[PDB]
């Protein structure tokens, strides 16, 4: 199919993943504070 | 309903002044036409069909604007 | 309404395409680059 | 089940349908379906090689690739008339911009820390506008954040709904009296021009997304 | 080298050769590809001269 | 109401098959012949280098 | 001023400029190369298609 | 053209009129004012310099 | 280049020829133009005035009788002109003014003489700014 | 309801002059076109499709103007 | 209450003409594009995205008005 | 009270078009950009960093009035 | 009575668009920066503080305008 290569996405792309989790937590705050509109 | 025809009248009033930039743009067209023929008299009426064509379709914007004002009167 | 829905499935498919295109689709063409270069350079 | 997540599944199926069926048995020659992907890879490669210009420039080159392609593909499916809006969910696209901006700030603070706040002073200026130059910077610092998202989906949401309501134009023009069929060819060419605009407002706006966050990558990675 | 010339004579699939056959004939290809990914020199130097980038810009 | 945008889509794709498809056809054919010609010429060149 | 219409060519404009500059010389520093540089001694004679003659005038 | 002190050459030098100067392909590379008659004076300057070089 | 190659050339003595220079300052058709180590390839006719050449060393002050400044695209600026000039020694007021009055008189003559004498009055009055 | 369609009509009135930059815009594009052939005669057929590119998308913005004036006139 | 929907309509109307500032702006980009190529024909592909990129930055500003109209329209 | 939200609707309407000249202005920076490189090709990737800086600051003029439209929307 | 806070909203609407001129203004402070520094590439460090001088104290006047809006909103 396609030759899988261990291309660096964990030792390079950590802070955007951290930001995605933090925005999920902010959406937890928002959908528990401003989803009852 | 005494207000609505008068509002159509003032709407045709505010929808009239779109020809301001139409006249400005066609003046800039003829201004660059003079400035182009001043530096190129040799090519005068090859640019000028293209110049007057762009003039035509570009003033047609303000023409459509005041005929919108015409149909808004009616 | 569907803020959690769109946001969560968007997060999943974003990180999915991150790792997917990274491990697959850029070096599958970089192989073509290095191959054509190595044949032309001999 | 949601039609939106199903649309994302259709996106991933097209992603399968861009390289696997493209590549005839791993050939050197580069067939016609692969020439377009070659051109895309080169026009992103030579772009971000000159954009961020780093010694470590390629290290985010896949990211600047894959943040483009999502907007490149999702504005090829809503182009269908009988479709629902994919990227016109402004909460989603603006939240994507929030994620990218916050990842840039965490990258800049993990790479530089306190000297990452040295970005607030662009040039040496005389005294009575030295802090004020910081403030309009900070005033632009979230405007660096907010606009790029709030400038992509508001494109697409302005387009197709246009082609909804101007379809209503053809529901308001070709339903009045029969002489509406006389010279009624100019709304057809007008919606033709709107579709010409819509391919632009997809593709070129995705490239605008890519180039602006590439500039933001040079901002966050390199202190001036 | 006469046998090398005869080998070049009847074994040139210059329109149908596989890049997996290139990785098979040369694992140095795979090594340079993987190292080129892992270091991050995503520029391919000395390619654009004879093999143009044929992109939009 | 929505099939009129479909009619504009069908007419536009007909214009695409009239206009854009032979241009991209010729671009792909030109790049195909160029890459194939260079890839054949480099091989013939170092075959002649082997002969030298 | 309106030398382009009425007076000189631009080469001759700068020639008159050089004649004024070397005319504004220091007479201690006005060497023989300056005066010989302004020693306008060329004679022009307009011929015709029948090789006729004009005046050999001092240019 | 004195090729040496012991040799020589009768030599030709072309002069391009100022009409050619705006028509030149590698000419818009050089920034030039349209409003200063720079080709129509630089052609005269070219004529003067090439005459002086030919004479000297 | 770091700096610039100045080719300051005259019919009697080309003074600078690719001399490495930081700044040239020259009266051209658009006025006094100062050009640094890099510039657009640009062709300018030069009005007779004061050229100030600043280098790694100080800035020299010459007078020029007009000419052409042409930026060769390798950042080689060629000043091609006629007259060089010292600080102020070649300039003498009694030489200038007594000729300038006669040149105003010749500017009343026929237009072949009048235009040229008007040019000469212009040049001597520009040289009055060199008298400064 | 004695006021809403009248305000709709005057809202179509104020949404009619935003194509002002149509009547400027494309025209001043043509102005540079007249410049473009003047300082460069053989570039005309080069630039005029690009200029007609510089026509078409350049005017359609003003179209948006009057289609607001087409909608609030009617609906 | 009979005015607030009319206020939405006329507030949409005054919000509309911001696309004007697009429709001028993009033009001079194209005009500069002509002066990207009239004085320099050999560089136009260099600016062929780089001009129209600016288009997409100016056009969107006009696109950031009418939909501000539309949310007041709907 | 049916009138105050009507007035804030039309207040969002008038606070829309402040993008206008900014939607011009970014373009005129781009105009200079097309005259930057077609004049000076070897400054192409020197000005284009700061010019797209000057883009965003020219955005930072004409964007916040836009969100004055949105906060007066709510 | 209902107009004393409704009029503050429309005053905030009209009293914000002054950045409009800033959206025209500082643009040429970049744009004349471009065709200036394209004309002379090594004037850049000479002028880029001065330009970012001539940016800032020319911008803040427009930043006063919406500030007059802000106090009129609160």
């Amino acid at each position: 199919m396609l030759k899988r290569f261990p291309t660096p996405i964990l030792k390079v792309y950590w802070p955007f993943f951290v930001a995605g989790a933090a925005v999920y937590y902010g959406m937890s705050k928002a959908a528990d504070l401003s989803s009852n509109t | 309903m005494q207000l609505v025809l008068a509002a159509k009248y003032i709407g045709a009033g505010i929808s009239t002044i779109g020809l301001l930039g139409a006249g400005i743009g066609i003046a800039i067209v003829f201004a660059a036409l003079i400035n182009g023929v001043s530096r190129n008299p040799s090519i005068k009426d090859t640019v000028f069909p293209m110049a007057i064509l762009g003039f035509a379709l570009s003033e047609a914007t303000g023409l459509f604007c005041l005929m919108v004002s015409f149909l808004l009167l009616f | 309404f569907y803020f959690m829905n769109q946001l969560t499935y968007g997060f999943l498919l974003m990180i999915t395409l991150l790792i997917l295109f990274s491990q697959f689709f850029l070096p599958m063409i970089l192989r073509l680059y290095v191959s054509r270069l190595f044949i032309s350079k001999l | 089940l949601t039609t939106f997540s199903l649309y994302t599944i259709i996106v991933l199926l097209v992603i399968t349908s861009l390289y696997t069926l493209t590549n005839n048995n791993n050939k050197i020659i580069g067939s016609r379906w692969l020439i377009s992907q070659e051109a895309i890879y080169d026009t992103i490669m030579n772009m971000t090689k000159g954009q961020i210009g780093g010694k470590n420039w390629g290290l985010y080159f896949p990211m600047i690739f894959t943040l483009f392609m999502f907007i490149f593909i999702a504005n090829l499916i809503s182009m269908i008339p009988y479709s629902f809006a994919l990227s016109a969910h402004l909460v989603f696209i603006i939240s994507l911009s929030i994620v990218i901006w916050l990842g840039n700030t965490i990258l800049g603070l993990y790479k530089h820390g306190w000297v990452f706040f040295s970005l607030f002073v662009p040039a040496g200026t005389p005294l009575p506008l030295v802090p004020l130059l910081v403030i309009i910077e900070t005033l632009s610092y979230f405007a660096r954040a907010i606009s790029l998202g709030l400038r992509l989906g508001s494109n697409i949401l302005a387009g197709h709904l246009l082609m909804v309501i101007l379809a209503g134009l053809t529901f308001n023009f070709m339903l009045i009296n029969l002489f509406t069929l006389v010279f009624g060819f100019v709304p057809l060419a007008m919606i033709l021009a709107i579709m010409m605009l819509e391919f632009a407002i997809g593709i070129i706006q995705g490239y605008v997304w890519a180039i602006l966050t590439a500039s933001y990558l040079k901002d966050a990675v390199y202190l001036h | 080298l006469q046998s090398t010339l005869d080998n070049i004579q009847s074994a040139r699939p210059f329109d149908e050769l596989t890049v997996d056959d290139l990785t098979k004939i040369k694992p140095e290809i795979d090594a340079k590809v993987e190292e080129m990914v892992k270091k991050g020199k995503w520029d391919v130097p000395g390619y654009k001269d004879r093999f143009g980038n044929l992109n939009v810009m | 109401d929505e099939s009129i945008l479909l009619l504009t889509f069908l007419g536009f794709t007909g214009l695409v098959a009239k206009y854009l498809a032979p241009a991209y056809k010729d671009f792909a054919d030109a790049r195909m012949k160029k890459v194939s010609d260079v890839l054949n010429a480099s091989r013939n060149k170092h075959v002649e280098a082997v002969k030298d | 001023s309106a030398w382009r219409k009425a007076g000189i060519s631009y080469a001759a404009y700068l020639n008159v400029a050089a004649q004024a500059i070397r005319s504004s010389l220091k007479t201690e520093l006005q060497t023989a190369s300056v005066l010989n540089r302004s020693q306008t001694d060329a004679f022009y004679t307009q011929y015709k298609n029948g090789t006729a003659a004009s005046e050999p005038t001092p240019i | 053209d004195p090729v040496s002190s012991l040799s020589f050459e009768p030599s030709e030098k072309p002069i391009f009129n100022a009409k050619t100067i705006e028509q030149s392909p590698s000419f818009g590379k050089f920034e030039i004012d349209t409003d200063a008659n720079v080709p129509r004076d630089l052609f005269e300057y070219t004529l003067a310099n090439q005459m002086l070089t030919a004479m000297a | 280049s770091s700096g610039l190659k100045l080719q300051f050339a005259l019919p009697h003595e080309t003074l600078y020829s690719g001399s490495e220079v930081t700044q040239v300052n020259l009266p051209a058709k658009s006025g006094r133009i100062g050009v640094l180590a890099n510039h657009v390839p640009t062709v300018e006719q030069l009005l007779p005035g004061v050229v100030e050449v600043m280098e790694g060393s100080n800035s020299k002050k010459f007078f020029i009788s007009g000419g052409f400044a042409t930026v060769q695209p390798d950042s080689q600026l060629c000043v091609t002109a006629i007259e060089a000039f010292p600080l102020e020694s070649f300039s003498q007021e009694n030489i200038k003014n007594l000729l300038a009055e006669a040149k105003k008189n010749v500017s009343s003559s026929d237009a072949r003489e009048a235009a040229e004498a008007a040019i000469q009055v212009e040049v001597l009055e520009n040289l009055q700014s060199v008298l400064k």
